[PDB]
């Protein structure tokens, strides 16, 4: 009912700043608690800086769920959303 | 005050293919006509294929168009720029990426700011 | 992990391991394919041909290459010295930096051929 | 309440090796040495002693910060030598000029006493 | 004599044979992962230019175990492609990276975005990065490897 | 020191062979314990068995 179908998504295909900082939070987060990393880690010790990795090669097990004024969602995966 | 810089896209284009000398160019008119014509198509700030979405996004850029047709244009590419191919994709890839990089944010707190 | 062994051979990286060893063992195949006493076929039909070959050329020894489909990795060399010789298999081990046969090194086909030659004429 | 002691401008801790080098691998035969618990009066006299050696290419200094005592200094020679031999050749050059430099004060102390 | 291009053996390479030609030639960057794997060590390409008025040929190795029996080929490298890998350099002609980086053309290929590797920045080696989604920046970047090459070339006095 | 009790194990009125099969049972179900998969991150690896 309110969750818009994939085919009818309309909003940016891009991962917004505010999207991307709250990614990258929340993944640091559940990595410094003992969370499975999907990437493999050379030297990196820092729980960001592994974020950061993961979301560069797209990796990171997460689900944007963007809010429509009207109380409709579009549900979109952080793999599939561009990134700078 | 409009977006994306033209004039340092169209002199880091020179730059970078060395678009000096007097060799001649091999770009084609209808290859710069259709390629403008495409561009002024790609600038999406609203996505939908409804027709009040369309009238509204054709809205939204006009000046910006009226800025891009007016720099490229076919004689001052040839003439003027000087641009072979690979530099005019390169700066329709450009200009593309750069409008879609000057976008507002969804999320913005716009009436504090 | 920051060692890895095959063997007596170590290496520190998954790339270092594949392109020395996955490599050569793969181009020291294909020379022991594309040199000319080789045979793919089945073990029975390698000793058929050996067999025939042995009793039409009575007059020389005839030693021919083929897989060892039990044991991957390996080869069969299966050498009959006459018609009234039983023919002998000796086991050659493809390694990166050659053939191992009677626990020698031989970094070609060629080498391997000649001795094995060597060989069979000491142990004469 | 945070001024640290003034001991610690010139006394070397136990841990802290006077003297690192480490090789400066951008161009060919160039080492980066820093020295703790010395300043310009050391760093601007070997400076200015190695600058006249015909076969020292590069070299030079900086203080990073003036509230920590120490320095790092850039020295790049030719092919043939190697800087550290460099290095010890101007710290006995400048100690033979001290040297004679003392005796010759002496001698004329005296003269003049 | 053709002038030498060398390429790491790495799989982890973003440059390798399968898809160096339509790279550096092409200008189009295809992902070697999902290519096949090339059977031949050696490939030849054509560089156009317009500092030279005939299109350039080189020839591009993989592996110079099998290729650098000479000495004198080591005259004609004019770029050398590594992955930041130390045993790259086991059978090269100064077995340390730091001697042949001054002596050569190092190139390291990253993805736009990606973290260095710790020996390739203590190295003297370009970095040149290729972006996972947008492809027009393709051509820029090959044309920077090429400006590079190319001012070797012109430096070595080399006749085509 | 662990059967510190001077309970009397006399096997006619003590089942000894009840009490040892059920310590058997415990301590195989000590030995028990729990294994998972690994992952590895690499172009050419694969979670395959050896006919896959």
């Amino acid at each position: 009912e309110l969750a818009i179908l994939k085919e009818e998504r309309t909003t940016t295909p891009y991962l917004t700043k505010y999207e991307r900082a709250r990614i990258l939070g929340t993944r640091a987060l559940q990595i410094s608690m003992n969370a499975p990393v999907l990437v493999d880690i050379e030297g990196e010790t820092d729980p960001l800086q592994i974020a950061m990795k993961e979301l560069s090669q797209r990796k990171i097990p997460l689900v944007i769920r963007r809010y429509l004024p009207d109380g409709s969602y579009e549900d979109w995966g952080c793999d599939e959303l561009i990134v700078d | 005050p409009l977006p994306v810089n033209l004039r340092r896209i169209i002199q880091n284009a020179q730059q970078i293919f060395h678009l000096d000398r007097a060799k001649a160019s091999d770009l084609t008119i209808p290859e710069i006509i259709h390629g403008v014509r495409d561009l002024c198509k790609k600038l999406f700030v609203l996505r939908g294929e409804n027709e009040l979405i369309k009238e509204a996004q054709q809205n939204a850029t006009s000046l910006f168009q009226c800025l891009v047709r007016a720099r490229l244009a076919t004689r001052r590419i040839l003439e003027e720029f000087r641009l072979n191919r690979d530099a005019f994709e390169w700066v329709l890839g450009t200009i593309e990426a750069q409008f879609q990089r000057s976008l507002v944010h969804p999320g913005e707190m716009v009436g504090v700011i | 992990g920051r060692v890895l062994l095959v063997g007596k051979y170590r290496y520190h990286d998954l790339d270092e391991l594949l392109v020395e060893y996955v490599n050569n063992v793969a181009n020291k195949v294909e020379l022991m394919v594309s040199h000319d006493k080789f045979m793919s076929d089945s073990l029975d039909y390698v000793k058929e041909w050996l067999e025939r070959y042995s009793k039409a050329n009575g007059n020389r020894s005839h030693y021919i290459f083929t897989f060892n489909r039990k044991a991957p990795g390996w080869f069969f060399l299966l050498f009959k010295l006459n018609p009234t010789s039983e023919i002998k298999i000796w086991n050659v081990k493809a390694l990166p930096d050659g053939y191992l046969l009677a626990n020698n090194v031989y970094p070609d086909t060629n080498s391997l051929c000649n001795g094995f030659k060597t060989l069979m004429s000491s142990r004469r | 309440m945070n001024a640290p002691d003034r001991f610690e401008l010139f006394i070397l801790p136990d841990d802290v090796p006077k003297l690192k080098i480490t090789p400066d691998s951008r161009v060919p035969n160039c080492i980066i040495i820093k020295f703790e618990r010395e300043d310009h009066t050391l760093a601007n006299l070997l400076r200015e002693e190695l600058a006249l050696y015909p076969d020292v290419t590069f070299v030079a200094y900086k203080v990073e910060h003036p509230l920590f005592a120490n320095f790092v200094m850039r020295l790049q020679t030719e092919e043939g030598t190697r800087p550290k031999q460099a290095l010890e050749r101007a710290c006995a050059s400048i100690i033979n000029k001290l040297k004679t430099l003392d005796h010759k004060f002496n001698e004329e102390w005296n003269i003049k006493n | 004599k053709e002038p030498i291009i060398v390429l790491s053996p790495a799989a982890s390479s973003l440059v390798r044979m399968s898809n160096v030609k339509e790279f550096l030639q092409e200008g189009k960057f295809l992902d070697p992962s999902k290519e096949p794997a090339s059977s031949s060590n050696l490939l030849a390409i054509q560089r156009k230019s317009s500092r030279f008025k005939t299109p350039i040929k080189l020839l591009v190795v993989d592996n110079v175990e099998k290729l650098f029996t000479k000495s004198e080929y080591w005259d004609r490298v004019v770029a050398i492609v590594t992955t930041g890998k130390d045993w790259q350099f086991k059978n090269y002609k100064y077995k340390d990276p730091q001697i042949l980086f001054q002596k050569f053309n190092g190139f390291y290929f990253k993805y736009k975005g990606d973290a260095v590797p710790a020996s390739v920045k203590s190295w003297n080696v370009k970095v040149l990065d290729i972006d996972r989604v947008e492809r027009f920046s393709d051509r820029q970047v090959v044309e920077q490897f090429w400006d590079t090459v190319e001012n070797t070339l012109v430096a070595k006095r080399y006749k085509s | 020191q662990v059967a510190g009790l001077n309970v009397n194990r006399n096997p006619k009125f003590w089942d000894i062979e009840s009490e040892n099969r059920d310590r058997q049972e415990e301590i195989d179900k000590q030995r028990e314990e729990s294994r998972e998969s690994r992952v590895i991150k690499h172009p050419f690896f694969h979670n395959m068995k050896s006919k896959e």
